[PDB]
């Protein structure tokens, strides 16, 4: 109300209202959803366009050969996020030849959000991202807020309706976790999992997103025709 | 009135209204709490699950400062680890000049000032986190408390967090139960006690538990986690106590 | 952060107006008047002191009238600690040009740097303007006697006769008057003294709430010579003509 | 962080009056008197030295500071705003002048730096203006005697006798009735002890009341011998004894 | 540095402090190019609240910005200064490394850019300025005459004026200037010029100014007489 | 209204972002006093530790800046301990630019003119502290220098500070005027120590324990603080009078 | 006031929001994309008669395979071209090819956000970018102030561009040829256009693999303005 | 003096065919007369069917190596996965060589 | 680059300027103008380092015509003089000197009276009835003390030019390739054809 200004003012409560502004942005973006298995991480993204003369604007992005993330909210914050994250990837294996640990990759966003929420003058990013990796400890899946809060999951989802494939996933749990060496079928149920947040639409062919890493498979995303496999 | 828009700024009480809004913040945040022992200090958390979904084990929150220190956080979790990543450049810079690894005390104030520094301007927000952390030096052992005002001091056990008073509470019972001193072992176990019982104002969401220590003569006076058989054997000591 | 207490100087108000500037402007209507008339064979300038007490020391004193070279002076109006900061400006400037070309300042040239110093504290910055205007009396071999105005816009224009600060509009309208081209450095004292006799505040002109200077070719052959005005000077300039 | 603060703070007001400026001549106001008169050879000035706590040693806290062998200064209104200008003041006079010149600055020129640097805070960003207006008596070859003073805005003015502060409208036609071009040095200490005695309600003493001349070189206070032209500063601060001496002679 | 964004959209998507710069504009005294056959006539307003001015040494209203190119103005006379003093080094930059003096459309372009500058850089204000300006590209005889205003647009005119009731004088251009036939000649020009002045002006004494620009850095500044006889004239054929 | 917010004139030529910090100064409700003797200048204050869990030995409002200057303060501990530091500081960097040791009126006035700076510029907030500082200068002798957020400055006979100082000004008054001294004349600092504590106590009309004072000493060549223990030998050689 | 890079309640940034209403009071600028080309047009619109039109430049090259279309505060658009060219150029220096239409179009974006308390607002002006390159062909992007561009088979932006895009939804199909869509432009011009359509108060261009990118005569356009008329009367 | 340049020897040779090409370098890396290694490989695959080695100051060598291989993996990442055309290339690394122009890599550089 | 020559005559200046520039064992070209018009009554020739002598010229050029078109005004060929001055006289404690030396000629129209500047590299300025650059003034001054009258014609300042060039093509080392004479009078500048 009184408090809502900039980011550098706490309310009488000791919320932050712009970190909650840009928040609420995420939460307009289409859904996305990410899950793994011990072998592969899958991403799974609904793209959405602004209407039937326009392309279908990309929620996927790829970080390293190892290493990508999915978008919900402002898309040139995330364009800038993951720029930071090709560098933070590219500077370990030029120094330490040494490829980014998914963990750590979520404590440098963490810490790069963090420092747009206590200054004068700047905003918080106004997007969320769902990274996906296949390091030196296996696969992982990650969450990033920009209120600066990174998360390790089995599997999740942002964006608009994305509690329904989340109930979905936590409902699965037992079941997807244990796909191991099989990357359509951790797909099949990723695509089953974004399925749960649909409304009035359907899944077409330029319509869904895919992203797969994993123990003998880069990072690599699928578009168009070769998505048809999983309608 | 207004004078609570702006950081830094006098009300006419004398008080910083924004820092005392980082408080409220701070309140809102899971229990963390630090037991000093006989040769060391204890550091343990609440970590509300969420979802079925959160991986076990792999969320950590406790966090290590050069080789010996602990830090443990209450509040806005990215600021606890702005303000650690500060700490660690600090004890860089104490160890590059000095050589020896820095004191705790030391260490405090070095965190105290740059807390202290953004309630110094309108330009800066305060922290929003409560720090526990301590460690081992050439003095002994020593527990510290940090609030967003940049108050400190040194600290027998310390509490923070929505369990602070239930926690407070059991703290004072072990300092008036033990004046020779803890054992580390048993600090280990005491925590894991009194966080099941600081759960009690979060039982909601249940939880899982996170503690670490650093002793002179059990982990050579380094910061470990307690991972395994000593964890499952704290949290069965906490199980037992609570029935 | 510190936007809450900024008070934008450099803005306009809905009507096109520059609000510090024209604040600026009613500060300078409540300083003493000053008065410029530009004769053929010379240039007088006159001003009114604010309010004097009897023990202040008259003679060590400055307040309206500033020497910037041999050959140019200004009369003030407004503050006059923002006054002095733009004199040494000004004072530089002109030595800087006479370093450079080893030639004196055209009037106009240190008249427009000055004003053009002005014009930035009302465009960019976020400082408040200087509260001053000013009365550019001065000689070159170009156009010969020249009188100057600047204000806190940062404007100038060129006058033949022309008065900055208190009752401006009275004091125009009376040297609007009896003022003719042919007129002469002597009938240009005068006029200067008979003007501020009707305009001023004050019960009667006195000496000692006047400063009075002349920029006459009145030295010996071709070279011009600047006259501050000592008080006992005034005090003979203004029986002279009949004023006391 | 940094200083986000490069806006001016003193700003006009429609009716064209600059508000802080205004306000710092009403914290000149409320502050205690002080006062200067000009003799034909010398100027004094003076003050009242109000205590915080009789547990204070008012010795330790000084209202009349040297600021040239030759210039001392004195104010009314805010004492740590005039503590930081007396430093800057003695800096100037050195890194402006005595650098430049090898030798100190006279008493207009100075008093013209001070009047700058109190200017600028006037338009500088985030800055408020100075809470003093100052009294500066000096002496130099050229120009004899003088007593000056200065105000928030910069403005200055010379005096042949002036007071500022709490009573300073009483004090001023006390000293019109007083002075006249002949004054002594003397004559001048004299009418400065009654002017000041009005003003004054508790105790009026030599430990209460701070006060300095500008006269004749000292050559027993220069600090050594050798050089005929070095002939030692005609700054004085008048001893609490002294002061006490021309208290019965009153 | 002072860093305030002073200019900003506000909720209806306008730039206030542009168009605040516009209400200078519109208070300044009113300015008019006319471009003919073979000129481009460039006619300016002076109010006469201001008895007692020199005019020998006060700022005129039309500024040579190189030999060949003229630049008038209506708003703050102060703002303009610093348009023109840039305008005049980028003349002098620009024969320089090209080695030929600039193009009117170039020359206009650049105090355009400026002026749009000034609406999204953090700490100052727009120009309270709007410009005519007006000359013949090198080795060339067409006539060029452009306008620029606070925004940073620019755009070339026929004929054109700014100021305190231009729109009076852009309606009776409107309606005296033929496309299909300029201005044959430079009197033909000046009368169309001074013609769409006096709608406006008051007495044509000292009052109007007018300076031509002919191909080939030829620019000259009427006296008064001069221009009087265009005034004398243009009245004894009104009453009819 | 604006002007109550960052540190310009009031329309009555008041700065109230500085009084405003003269009253966070008694935040901590805390009392300070400081004597003189012959060869010493004692500083005492209270010592308040409510919370059971606190280590004791690490709540302290007496700083040593350098060997032979000591600091107490009145306000909360944040801004005391950054005026500590920089005090510190300062001291370190006067000894090695002119090679020789800050006199405690020397830091005095420096730490004050820092303080002005802040009631000048806008974007430094005033520290809601008052320091005094503790000597025995090798010039000037016993001394006691004390600070405020206003950057006011001056040196005392001696002096009290915190919520109940005016009781403690006046009883030192009175005894002073009985004296007619500017000093506690006594040889040892140990009984100077006990008449500060003794004068505390009649002004406050409180008892004290080892635990609920704490002691300053400044002698020549250094300045030290005393354990509970040492006050407890002083509480006692008090009671056996 | 309130910061320039501040969040609505609603997650939105203010400046940029406001920006989207500055390009709404702009003129109508339309690009249709087909497999022989891409075509670009815009309205003109003079503010007076007095003003010799052909000095509107509203559209602009960028290089000899892409061009760009301008739409709301036109004066901010300069900077922006500026830059496009020197990008497209520079890339051309670094690495002796053609830059792509969308490595362009992703350039000209990551100014968009480079405003705040760096530039002190949004662009007032929105871009239709088109261009041909030899790996994704004939394309047409609409360029916001938000940073976002998306790909367009047919867009219009400014005052009349809601309604011009519904008709561009109902006439626009992948066999589209190009003097079909250079027609399709003029006719949904002349639809929203306050003032009657001709030569003088719009303007075509087209982007071809074989020619490049093209402004169109007032000639040209005229006769497809008298082909259009005669082929709407004939039905 | 501190000399930042040495001479690791060893030669390179690249022939092009009509649907293939070459490029062959010993393994050989020496300073002075002394061997620092029997194989130490100086000709690598740089992606995008592109091989390249930069012959003479190993240290120069192999830090071209690494930026141009950087700069692949770049151009992929802000051009929509297009591939690196061997013109490109070779323009490209031209920039590489000439932005250290006052303090050169002491390479010949064969793609 | 290498000779330049200036005379001062009753009403007019004289400047006279090799045409060659020479790279190595190669003449690159006969016919080169080593002046600029600074203003309508001041020309300024030049010698010294390649590169360094246009790039300092075209600055001073483009710096007085700026100065004029604000002012409306034509600077005295005084006030010119020590403008170059000065930025020589900067120039020679820069990271990198001009190694320019310059003759300036000019017609004060406000005293009527033709003036000649000899200013060096290092911003060393002198007024003189004649000035050369270089090696020539080993000749030329000598025979200037004999032959030179204060009251001479321009005709007469051609022809005691003529000796000078005589002199310089009889005993100088190089191939100078002739002259470029420019005069410099109350009608301006205007160069000679034939020479
Ligand atoms: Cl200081």
């Amino acid at each position: 109300n009184n408090y809502d200004g900039d980011t550098v003012t706490f309310s009488p409560t000791g919320r932050l209202f712009q970190v909650e502004y840009a928040l609420e942005a995420i939460k307009q973006g289409s859904v996305t959803v990410g899950l793994r298995s011990n072998t592969h991480a899958v991403l799974v993204a609904l793209k959405r366009n602004a209407d039937e003369l326009s392309s279908y604007q990309k929620k996927i992005i790829k970080c390293d050969e190892h290493m990508g993330l999915s978008l919900a909210g402002l898309a040139p914050d995330a364009r800038v996020l993951s720029n930071y994250l090709r560098q933070q990837c590219n500077y370990s294996s030029l120094v330490f030849n040494r490829k980014l640990a998914v963990e750590r990759a979520g404590h440098l966003l963490c810490d790069k959000a963090q420092k747009n929420t206590q200054s004068y003058g700047g905003r918080p990013y106004g997007v969320g991202l769902l990274i996906i990796g296949y390091d030196k400890s296996g696969a992982h899946l990650l969450e990033f807020q920009p209120s600066g809060n990174v998360t390790e999951l089995y599997g999740t989802a942002i964006g608009a309706r994305s509690q329904g494939a989340k109930t979905y996933l936590e409902r699965t749990l037992d079941t997807f976790i244990k796909i191991d060496g099989n990357p359509d079928e951790l797909i099949k149920a990723g695509v089953e999992a974004i399925s749960q947040s649909l409304r009035d639409e359907s899944l077409t062919v330029d319509n869904l997103s895919i992203a797969i890493v994993g123990k003998d498979t880069p990072f690599t995303i699928y578009d168009g025709e070769a998505v048809a496999k999983y309608i | 009135t207004g004078y609570d828009l702006s950081n830094s700024v006098f009300s006419p009480d004398g008080r910083n209204f924004q820092v005392e809004y980082a408080v409220k913040a701070v309140e809102n945040g899971t229990t963390s709490i630090g037991i000093k022992c006989n040769d060391g200090v204890v550091f343990a958390v609440e970590k509300l699950i969420t979802s079925k979904l959160l991986v076990p084990q792999k969320n950590v929150k406790i966090q290590v400062v050069d080789r010996h220190i602990g830090c443990v956080y209450s509040g806005l979790i990215p600021d606890g680890r702005h303000l650690v990543n500060r700490g660690r450049e600090e004890a860089a810079s104490f160890k590059k000049l000095y050589k020896t690894p820095i004191p705790i005390p030391a260490f405090a104030d070095r965190l105290g000032q740059y807390v202290q520094a953004h309630t110094l301007y309108n330009s800066v927000r305060p922290f929003g986190v409560s720090t526990i952390f301590g460690g081992v030096d050439k003095n002994g052992a020593h527990l510290y408390m940090l609030e967003p005002s940049g108050s400190y001091w040194g600290y027998k056990g310390a509490a923070t967090g929505k369990g602070r008073q239930s926690a407070k509470a059991e703290l004072e019972k072990l300092v008036d139960h033990h004046p020779e001193g803890l054992s580390a072992r048993e600090a280990v176990k005491q925590a894991a006690k009194i966080i099941y019982l600081a759960h009690e104002d979060n039982k909601e969401k249940d939880f899982e538990l996170e503690i670490s220590w650093c002793s002179l003569s059990e982990t050579n006076g380094l910061h470990k986690f307690v991972k395994g058989d000593l964890l499952q054997e704290a949290i069965d000591f906490a199980q037992k106590e609570i029935n | 952060g510190s936007r809450r207490y900024d008070s934008r100087t450099t803005i306009f108000s809905p009507e096109g107006r520059l609000y510090q500037v024209e604040y600026a402007l009613e500060s300078i209507s409540h300083a003493g008047t000053a008065i410029g008339i530009m004769a053929s064979d010379g240039i007088v300038l006159a001003a009114e002191r604010k309010v004097t007490s009897t023990l202040l020391e008259q003679d060590t004193s400055t307040e309206k009238l500033y020497k910037l070279n041999d050959k140019i002076a200004v009369a003030v109006a407004g503050l006059t600690a923002d006054a002095e900061i733009l004199i040494n400006t000004a004072r530089i400037h002109a030595q800087n040009y006479l370093k450079t070309y080893n030639e004196d300042i055209p009037v106009e040239i240190l008249v427009r740097r000055l004003s053009d110093i002005k014009q930035g504290y009302t465009q960019h910055g976020g400082l408040r303007p200087f509260g001053v205007s000013f009365i550019y009396a001065g000689y070159d071999d170009r156009y010969g006697y020249q009188l100057y105005t600047s204000n806190p816009s940062g404007n100038y224009t060129g006058w033949k006769a022309i008065s900055v600060g208190a009752n401006t509009s009275a004091a125009q309208t009376l040297l609007q008057m009896d003022y003719k081209d042919d007129m002469k450095v002597d009938d240009a004292i005068e006029l200067a003294l008979k003007t501020l006799s009707k305009t001023t505040d004050s019960s009667a002109l006195t000496y000692d709430r006047l400063e009075f200077a002349t920029i006459r070719k009145g030295a010996n052959d071709g070279e011009v010579y600047q006259k501050i005005f000592k008080p006992q000077e005034i005090k003979d300039i203004l029986v002279k003509t009949g004023i006391t | 962080m940094t200083d986000r603060y490069s806006f001016s703070l003193t700003t006009f007001s429609p009716s064209g009056k600059l508000g802080q400026i205004d306000y710092a001549l009403t914290a000149v106001k409320q502050g205690v008197t002080s006062l200067g008169i000009k003799a034909t050879n010398g100027v004094v000035i003076a003050t009242e030295k109000k205590s915080s706590s009789p547990l204070a040693m008012s010795e330790t806290l000084s209202k009349v500071s040297l600021l040239t062998p030759d210039i001392g200064a004195v104010y009314s209104g805010m004492g740590p705003d005039y503590r930081v200008l007396v430093d800057k003041s003695r800096k100037v006079a050195h890194t402006s002048y005595k650098r430049i010149y090898g030798e100190y600055p006279p008493t207009k020129l100075l008093v013209s730096e001070v009047a700058k640097i109190m200017q600028e805070a006037t338009q500088s960003g985030g800055v408020r203006p100075f809470g003093v207006s100052l009294l500066i008596a000096g002496h130099d070859e050229f120009n004899g005697f003088s007593l000056y003073q200065v105000d928030p805005s910069g403005s200055y003015f010379p005096w042949k006798a002036t007071a500022i502060g709490k009573g300073s409208v009483a004090a001023k036609t006390f000293l019109e009735k007083r002075w006249n071009d002949e004054l002594e040095l003397e004559d001048a200490i004299h009418i400065a002890l009654l002017t000041l005695k009005e003003s004054v309600e508790g105790e009026f003493n030599g430990d209460t009341i701070e006060l300095a001349i500008i006269g004749d070189e000292n050559p027993d206070l220069l600090g050594y011998t050798g050089i005929p032209t070095d002939k030692g500063p005609r700054f004085r601060k008048l001893t609490s004894q002294e002061i006490n001496d021309r208290l019965e002679a009153l | 540095g002072y860093d305030r964004a002073l200019s900003i959209f506000s909720p209806d998507g306008h730039i206030f402090q542009v168009e605040y710069a516009l209400e200078a504009v519109k208070r300044g005294t009113c300015a008019v190019g006319v471009k003919g056959k073979n000129c481009v006539v460039l006619g300016c307003e002076r109010r006469s609240t201001l008895k007692l001015q020199d005019t020998r040494i006060t700022p005129s209203k039309v500024s040579k910005i190189d030999s060949h190119v003229v630049l008038s103005f209506s708003g703050l006379n102060a703002d303009s200064r610093i348009l023109i003093e840039k305008a005049r080094v980028e003349a002098q930059s620009h024969r320089l490394t090209l080695e030929d003096p600039v193009t009117v459309e170039y020359l206009t372009r650049y105090v355009a850019g400026v002026q749009q500058r000034y609406t999204q850089s953090g700490g100052v204000r727009p120009f309270g300025v709007s410009t005519l300006i007006a000359g013949f590209d090198p080795r060339d005889d067409e006539p060029k005459l452009y306008q620029t205003e606070p925004s940073g647009i620019y755009s070339s005119w026929s004929a054109q004026t700014i100021g305190r009731n231009s729109k009076t004088v852009r309606e009776f251009l409107e309606k005296n200037y033929d496309r299909k036939e300029p201005p044959a000649t430079v009197e033909e020009c000046v009368k169309l010029t001074v013609r769409s002045l006096l709608e406006v002006v008051q007495t044509g004494a000292k009052n109007i100014e007018i300076t031509v620009v002919k191909p080939d850095s030829d620019i000259v500044a009427l006296s008064s007489e001069e221009i009087n006889q265009y005034v004398t004239q243009i009245e004894q054929e009104k009453q009819e | 209204g604006y002007d109550r917010h960052i540190t310009i004139f009031s329309p009555e030529g008041r700065l109230y972002q500085v009084e405003y910090a003269f009253k966070a100064t008694n935040q901590t409700n805390i009392n300070s006093l400081a004597v003189r003797g012959k060869d010493c200048t004692v500083v005492i204050s209270q010592k308040k530790v409510p919370d059971k869990l606190l280590d004791p030995t690490t709540v302290s409002y007496i700083f040593c800046i350098s060997r032979t200057i000591g600091m107490v303060v009145n306000g909360p501990i944040p801004d005391a301990r950054n005026a500590a530091l920089r005090a510190k500081a300062e001291a370190a960097e006067f000894r090695y630019k002119y090679g020789y040791d800050m006199p405690c009126d020397v830091l005095a006035k420096r730490m004050a003119n820092l303080s002005q700076i802040y009631t000048q510029r806008a974007y430094m907030r005033p520290l809601g502290v008052i320091l005094t500082f503790v000597s025995v200068d090798e010039e000037l002798g016993p001394s006691i220098y004390k600070t405020d957020p206003a950057g006011y400055y001056v040196g005392y006979k001696a002096t009290a500070t915190g919520p109940k100082q005016q009781e403690i000004t006046t009883n030192l008054e009175n005894h002073f005027k009985k004296s007619k001294i500017d000093h506690i004349n006594e040889e040892s600092w140990e009984k100077v120590v006990e008449f500060a504590i003794t004068h505390m106590i009649d002004a406050l009309g409180t008892e004290f324990s080892k635990n609920d004072l704490e002691v300053g000493v400044a002698t020549k060549d250094k300045f030290f603080t005393l354990s509970a223990e040492n006050i407890e030998e002083r509480l006692v050689a008090i009671a056996e009078q | 006031d309130r910061g320039v890079s501040t969040f609505s309640p609603e997650g939105r940034l203010f400046q940029v929001e406001y920006s989207l209403e500055a390009i709404k009071l702009g003129s109508t600028a339309i690009g249709i994309a087909t497999k022989e080309g891409v075509v670009l047009g815009v309205e003109k619109r003079a503010t007076s008669p007095l003003l010799e039109s052909d000095s509107i430049e509203k559209i602009v090259e960028i290089d000899r395979h892409i061009g760009c279309a301008m739409s709301g505060l036109t004066a901010d658009a300069r900077s922006m071209i500026e830059h496009a060219r020197t990008a497209a150029v520079t890339h051309n220096l670094y690495y002796d090819e053609d830059i792509n239409v969308e490595s362009l179009t992703q350039s000209v974006c990551d100014l968009a956000l480079r405003f705040g308390e760096l530039m002190s607002r949004p662009f007032g002006v929105a871009l239709l970018i088109a261009g041909h390159d030899a790996d994704d062909g004939y394309q047409l992007f609409h360029a916001e102030p938000s940073g976002t561009f998306y790909r367009y088979n047919a867009k219009a932006i400014g005052s009349g561009s809601e309604g011009a895009q519904a008709e561009l939804l109902n006439e626009w199909h992948s066999s589209l040829t190009l003097k079909e869509a250079e027609l399709l432009v003029l006719k949904i011009l002349k639809q929203v256009m306050e003032e009657k359509l001709d030569e003088n108060n719009a303007q075509l261009s087209c982007i071809t693999k074989q020619d490049g990118f093209k402004i169109y005569d007032n000639e040209k356009t005229a006769e497809l303005i008298k082909e259009l008329k005669e082929k709407e009367a004939a039905e | 003096q501190f000399n930042p340049y040495g001479d690791n020897g060893g030669t390179i040779l690249g022939i092009a065919g009509e649907d293939f090409a070459v490029l062959a370098g010993d393994t050989r890396n020496i300073t002075d007369y002394s061997i620092n290694s029997r194989y130490e490989p100086k000709v690598f695959d740089c992606g995008d069917n592109i091989v390249m080695s930069a012959n003479g100051f190993a240290a120069d060598g192999d830090a071209l190596v690494k930026r141009f291989k950087n700069s692949v993996k770049w151009y992929h990442f802000d051009h929509n996965d297009k591939k690196l055309s061997i013109n490109s290339a070779a323009r490209n690394i031209q920039h590489l060589l000439y932005g250290k122009r006052f303090f050169p890599y002491y390479v010949h550089t064969i793609i | 680059m290498d000779i330049i020559l200036g005379i001062r005559v009753q009403d007019s200046v004289i400047l006279a300027s090799s045409k060659a520039v020479t790279r190595g064992i190669s003449v690159l070209k006969d016919s080169d103008d080593k002046t600029r018009q600074l203003s309508p009554h001041t020309l300024m020739s030049f010698a010294g380092e390649a590169g360094d002598t246009v790039q300092f010229a075209e600055y001073i050029q483009a710096n007085i015509q700026l100065y004029s078109i604000r002012e409306d005004y034509e600077l005295s060929p005084q006030a010119v003089s020590s403008f170059v001055r000065q930025e020589l006289a900067k120039s020679i404690r820069s990271r990198r000197p001009y190694q320019v030396n310059v003759l300036i000629g000019g017609y004060d129209k406000k005293k009527n009276k033709p003036e000649l500047y000899q200013i060096d590299y290092l911003g060393t300025k002198v007024e003189l009835p004649y000035g050369a650059h270089g090696y020539s003034g080993f000749y030329t001054f000598s025979l200037l003390d004999h032959h030179y009258r204060p009251d001479m014609t321009t005709e007469e300042g051609l022809d005691l030019l003529k000796l000078c060039v005589q002199e310089l093509e009889k005993r100088m080392p190089m191939d100078f390739k002739g002259v470029i004479v420019k005069i410099v009078d109350k009608d301006g500048i205007r160069q000679v054809d034939d020479f």
